[PDB]
């Protein structure tokens, strides 16, 4: 019954700031105390503090001392987190949790209940369509090369979502331009090579990009 | 008096000093 | 802060005990708490103030201590339990410290080897003037795989790119693309385009290639 429900992806240049939101449900928000932990791609947890809303105190880990500001907004059960002057590596996955102190026997608690995260990506590329290029010749492999594109995410089908098995989309990479790339390859009977049409549907919605492309032989 | 997963912990009103938040969900 | 020592991973095989161990000199006077993080979802709490299970989490799960050092311990080791473990605790002044996280591998016993795929660049991406040479990996399995690329017998270094699926959700095997960006200038000076494979399933690396034109 306890929910705590988390703003959406936040794509930021460096320099700028972002704020997270944190709204509740389920409990007496004013009880438990809200912690952050940030989670960059790949790496581990890392706290970044917590607030609690009887007393308005706070707590931050020394790296982010000057750099982040908890609220909360008793009145709208919300939570806060405001990060400033972000940089490339403030990239990272930032959840919020619940947290207390135990009162009666004097200490702080586990986090029992967690937002979804929030994406915050800190870069300074601007929003671009990618490039869609065939990519051609037992079991015969064939593609599309989805290349050169700003900011994630991408969708891929394979004849309109009608051809399901074998398909493998890789996660993108970031290219040393900021911008991504990924593939989207289907494995197929060499024999069907010149019988069945093959078309990758391609969807970036933050450029407003819909390609299908015919990948043959 | 274990609080994980609940929905209400128990904060002492000998903490509220002036905070009208804490006044209002406080026990004694 | 005081610190957490987690190891960095733990494999085990499939149906076998898993030991995680966290140490800490204050840990005999703190709670451990430990969460589990799968691919792409959230921490979720599976033991707290040290010996406690919530609702739902699987009996499997038992968490025992021994002097500054607590054992998370996964009975019977299921695939679903492949996961990043954090273990957690707080000092009495609020300051909350985490663990690295061990990465714990249910690490199945095939050893399932790729299948081997090269794409020549596109005469569309040709006029472009840039040339992407992608080579695929499918369906092997453990993870550990070594791509390298070789143009014109010469071992490349420093202009390639890799990507790995996660395990995929039926086979639970994995495929990797690894892409070769030259320019077109670069690309036509060459003949010979070649990634060579190496893999536990593979007796002996593998290479597949093609010629330019």
């Amino acid at each position: 019954q306890v929910h705590l429900v988390q703003s959406g992806v936040e794509v930021k240049k460096p320099g700028a700031s972002v704020r997270v939101s944190c709204k509740a449900s389920g409990y007496t928000f004013a009880t438990y105390g809200i912690t952050w932990v940030r989670q960059a791609p790949g790496r581990g947890l890392e706290w970044v503090g917590w607030i609690t809303p009887y007393n308005d105190r706070t707590s931050y880990a020394q790296i982010f001392h000057g750099r982040v500001t908890m609220t909360t907004d008793t009145s709208t059960n919300t939570a806060y987190m405001e990060l400033r002057s972000l940089r490339s590596d403030d990239t990272a996955m930032y959840y919020c949790a619940r947290n207390h102190c135990n009162f009666y026997h004097d200490f702080w608690s586990g986090l029992d209940y967690w937002g979804q995260g929030t994406l915050v990506s800190v870069s300074s590329a601007s929003t671009k369509g990618p490039s869609v290029f065939p990519l051609a010749p037992g079991t015969a492999a064939l593609g599309c090369l989805v290349k050169d594109y700003f900011p994630e995410p991408v969708t891929v089908s394979w004849n309109s979502g009608a051809l399901t098995s074998g398909v493998h989309t890789f996660p993108a990479v970031l290219q040393s331009s900021g911008l991504y790339s990924l593939s989207s390859v289907v494995t197929v009977p060499s024999s069907s090579l010149g019988t069945q049409t093959y078309i990758c549907n391609v969807n970036h919605k933050p450029s407003n990009t819909k390609v299908d492309k015919k990948v043959e032989p | 008096n274990d609080f994980h997963f609940e929905v209400f912990n128990f904060v002492p009103c000998s903490i509220c000093s002036n905070n009208p938040t804490c006044w209002a969900i406080c026990k004694r | 802060s005081f610190e957490l020592t987690q190891p960095p991973s733990v494999s085990v095989s499939p149906g076998q005990t898993a030991r995680i161990t966290c140490s800490g000199d204050a840990l005999p006077k703190q709670y451990v708490y430990w969460y589990q993080q799968k691919p792409g979802q959230a921490p979720v709490l599976v033991i707290y103030k040290t010996t406690e299970r919530p609702s739902g989490i699987p009996e499997r799960f038992s968490d025992s201590s021994s002097g500054t050092t607590v054992t998370l311990t996964i009975s019977a080791a299921q695939a679903e339990d492949e996961a990043d473990y954090y273990c957690q605790s707080v000092d009495s002044s609020g300051t909350y410290v985490f663990g690295i996280g061990t990465k714990v591998t249910v690490l199945g016993r095939t050893v399932a080897a790729p299948s081997v795929f090269i794409f020549p660049p596109s005469d569309e991406q040709l006029k472009s003037g840039t040339a992407s040479v992608v080579c695929l990996l499918n369906n092997f399995y453990p993870r550990e795989a070594k791509v390298q690329w070789k143009v014109d017998n010469a071992l490349q270094s420093g202009n390639s790119q890799e990507s790995v699926t996660e395990q995929d959700s039926k086979d639970s095997t994995y495929s990797l693309s690894s892409t070769l960006t030259l320019s077109k200038a670069d690309y036509e000076k060459h003949k010979v385009y070649a990634c060579e494979v190496t893999h536990q399933g593979l007796s002996s690396p593998v290479t597949k290639s093609f010629n330019r034109g």
